[PDB]
RNA sequence: CUUUAAAUGUGCAAACAAACCGGCCUUAGCCAAC
RNA sequence: CUGGGGCGGCAUAUCUGUUACACGACAACGCAGGUGUCCUAAGGCGAGCUCAGUGGGAUCUCACGUAGAACACAAGCGUAAAAGCUUGCUUGAUUAACGAUUUCCAGUACGAAUCGAGACUGCGAAAGCAAGGCCAGCGAUCCUUUGCG
RNA sequence: GAGUACGACCACACUUGAGUGAAAACACCAUAUCCCGUCCGAUUUGUGAAGUUAAGCACUCACAGGCUCAGUUAGUACUGAGGUCAGUGAUGACUCGGGAACCCUGAGUGCCGUACUCC
């Protein structure tokens, strides 16, 4: 059960460029992201995914998601590597988009 | 007008010999050394002068009345 | 990363590879005057686990640290404490027996009673920078420090048990940076529990108009004005008997 | 070409290779007392309290210790006669010398054989010459020649 | 430029103002104390 | 001073690499470069971070990344939970009883630097660290002038 | 036989892949009223035990690449001392001594302390 990709960050950047970031975690993040894949009609191109699992799509949007437990390479003391299995994968997360 | 030259040097410095180091238990002086340590020292030299003179006294006391 | 960089390549220390140690605050921490010949000194390692609470006091050496006396969170159940075992109470506890175990090992009880209950005020510690006490300076790893933080409790305890731990009160709980003062009277709050209690009380009164946190604390008979009282009767326990 | 403080010392006040890094902690623990015979070397790393470059593989004893540092009696030849330089330098360039360790160690084998002689028990046998002759019994016998193979 | 690295070199030590082995005296000098 | 003198230039005080020959020392109007300034922060301390660069994705995000960046300026050495970057508080760039010492060396001074004792302080929970910016950036007698007693 | 905390030496310990992991630990992990800190309880700080060995961690395995120790290279390269030696010379050999390295091939892939605890 602790191989279930869920939903960790999405940051939104609005890049004006002329004389701003910001991300959003947890039970809010879910709600949004809504009116995207709505706008989106829930289809984006294959080559918008990364390898990482990463992916994204006026405001530019971009969530981050992976298995749980990768705090032991944030962590402070005693910092490690997160199994390569344990990562995510490009056609897994494919997978998880399709199924939500 | 400038020359310079270490040629004659080695056996000048040798024809007198280079003279060894002075045995380090002669000019072992203390001064410029930790002030905390210093001061006891000199404390216990004191006490110690003072003991060898009360022994030179009760050695001649033995002496002349035995 | 091709041969060369293999082959030209320096390895950290085991413990720096692991992020187990500071070793730049480990050679302060270690290092002494020169002019004193190897004369003992002492510090306190302050650990704290996901569960449980380590404290020992150690001397270091060449052929590797040598621990004189430790205590551990999880040894207060033969004490009186059951619940906690990790919050700031269960750090002040274990503070002030260590502190008892290691002055009962030296023979110097008797001589050093610190403070005989637990007010939350600053009192300054005596050294030699009357027989003076016994110390140690404390070692707070790779934690950081914060005011109010556990470290500090386990710091608290050791004082008030007796040894002489060098400390400024500017991490304690009822410190204020703007008003450079103490609330005692939050520190006192704070060692006895008020805030657990507080919390178990709210979650007692919620969690019941709905129908995990405080599981077992609710399953047993656990009244959120049973707390103080259990403290003072561990304290107790533990300055009478600290073996 | 200039004089100065650490003039060619490029390859002397340089780590080895794959042994960078700060002093340990066993050098931190190191006990000096004053009469110790101890070995000047500098450590690149420190640059705090470093002897001049000269004094860099010399041999002195210590006459002097405060809360970070040392004070070493070195020999230096100076035209026609030898001086007693004091240096004072931090810790961490000194380290304790092996120079002793052989007259020490026939210090003790003495005492050691002297208690023995005074107990009663038996002393080893005394070790033999190797220059001696005897009967030699070889297994392999060959014979030594140039061949035409060799060149 | 560089780890590897000579031959010739260069510092120190090798028991009589030194050092060794068990009483005692003095000092706050260190250490919670001795 | 000068591969005659003049013209030119300076090595005429002074630092790095080299000449230079595995301790130290070692010359040429030898070689390639520097210096007479700059900084109330570019000084002191505590904390939190990890740089140069490469790959994938829509300045942001992930993975790798032994220092290949940065430390006022020339070069060398040194440095990764730092000595680099950001940040919070500060003035140890003060005073310091004629303490001792290293480099040049005649074992003279000057400049620069190292180990300390006392006062009053700064930062830090603490052990600790700091009497500038490591190492080049400077000056006698007489006379003038200011402070102290 | 193991685990944790503090460690000395600082790659035989590193880097890259698989398999296993009894009990107790150690972790992920639940949460945000109070101390505390952020654009973000992500990092950090407080308060707790519903789920696991997925990940960290430990052990075993693998021509792995590196690292450590031997052997070959090789009495070769270089070098201290000697000659009314040879040669037009570059240089070379001889006499009394010292004596490598890269490469290549074998073996190996941590060890040692204090305290507490579980088999
Ligand atoms: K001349
Ligand atoms: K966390
Ligand atoms: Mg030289
Ligand atoms: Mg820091
Ligand atoms: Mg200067
Ligand atoms: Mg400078
Ligand atoms: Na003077």
């Amino acid at each position: 059960p602790m191989r279930e990709i869920v939903v960790k960050k999405l940051c939104i950047n609005i890049c004006v460029g002329e004389s701003v970031h910001c991300t959003v975690r947890g039970k809010k993040a879910e709600e949004l992201l809504e009116k995207g894949l709505k706008v989106k009609e829930f289809e984006l191109k294959s080559y918008n995914f990364a390898d990482t699992g990463s992916f994204g799509f006026g405001m530019d949007f971009y969530v981050v998601l992976g298995r749980r437990g990768e705090r032991v390479a944030h962590r402070k003391r005693k910092c490690s590597r997160v199994g390569h299995s344990h990562h995510v994968t490009k056609e897994e997360a494919m997978k998880w988009f399709e199924k939500v | 007008s400038k020359n310079h030259t270490n040629h004659n040097q080695s056996s000048k410095n040798h024809r007198n010999g280079i003279k060894g180091p002075v045995p380090l238990h002669l000019h072992n002086s203390k001064r410029g050394s930790w002030l905390p340590a210093l001061v006891n020292a000199r404390r216990v030299r004191k006490h110690n002068q003072k003991a060898a003179l009360k022994k030179r006294r009760e050695r001649i006391a033995a002496f002349a009345a035995k | 990363k091709n041969k060369a960089y293999f082959k030209r390549f320096q390895v950290k220390y085991r413990r720096r590879r692991e992020g187990k140690t500071d070793y730049h605050a480990r050679r302060q921490m270690v290092l002494q005057d020169k002019t004193k010949f190897g004369s003992p000194k002492y510090r306190l390692v302050v650990r704290i686990t996901n569960k449980d609470i380590i404290a020992q006091i150690v001397q270091a050496k060449i052929v590797g640290d040598e621990v004189v006396m430790a205590a551990y969170a999880h040894e207060l159940p033969a004490f009186g404490i059951e619940h906690g075992l990790t919050n700031y109470a269960a750090a002040y506890a274990t503070g002030l027996l260590l502190a008892r175990r290691t002055l009962a090992k030296l023979g110097i009880a008797d001589k050093f009673q610190g403070a005989k209950e637990a007010d939350g005020s600053y009192s300054a510690v005596r050294t030699k920078k009357e027989r003076f006490p016994f110390k140690a300076i404390l070692d707070v790893g790779l934690a950081r420090t914060t005011t109010g933080a556990r470290v500090f409790g386990v710091l608290k305890g050791a004082v008030d048990g007796g040894m002489a731990v060098p400390h400024r009160p500017n991490r304690f709980p009822g410190y204020n940076k703007e008003k450079s003062s103490l609330d005692a009277k939050v520190h006192r709050d704070r060692i006895f529990g008020k805030h657990v209690a507080d919390y178990l009380k709210q979650v007692k009164e919620e969690a019941s108009s709905n129908p995990v946190q405080f599981s077992k604390y609710m399953a047993a008979k656990v009244l959120p004005e049973s707390i103080e009282g259990m403290y003072k009767k561990a304290h107790a326990a533990i300055r009478a008997d600290p073996s | 070409h200039s004089y100065g403080y650490k003039s060619g010392t490029r390859h002397l006040f340089a780590k080895k290779f794959r042994k960078h890094g700060v002093p340990s902690v066993s050098t931190i623990l190191t006990n000096i007392k004053v009469g110790d015979y101890v070995d000047v070397v500098a450590d690149s790393a420190v640059r705090e309290g470093m002897p001049h470059k000269y004094y860099h593989g010399r041999t002195g004893i210590v006459w002097n210790v405060t809360p970070r540092g040392v004070g070493v009696i070195i020999n230096k030849p100076v035209r026609t006669r030898t001086l007693r330089k004091r240096i004072c330098v931090r810790f961490e360039h000194v380290r304790k010398s092996r120079c002793q360790e052989a007259f020490k160690a026939k210090e003790h084998q003495f005492q050691a054989y002297l208690a023995a002689k005074k107990a009663g028990k038996a002393l080893p046998p005394l070790q033999k010459s190797s220059r001696l002759g005897g009967i030699v019994r070889p297994k392999n016998v060959e014979v030594l020649a140039r061949r035409v193979a060799d060149y």
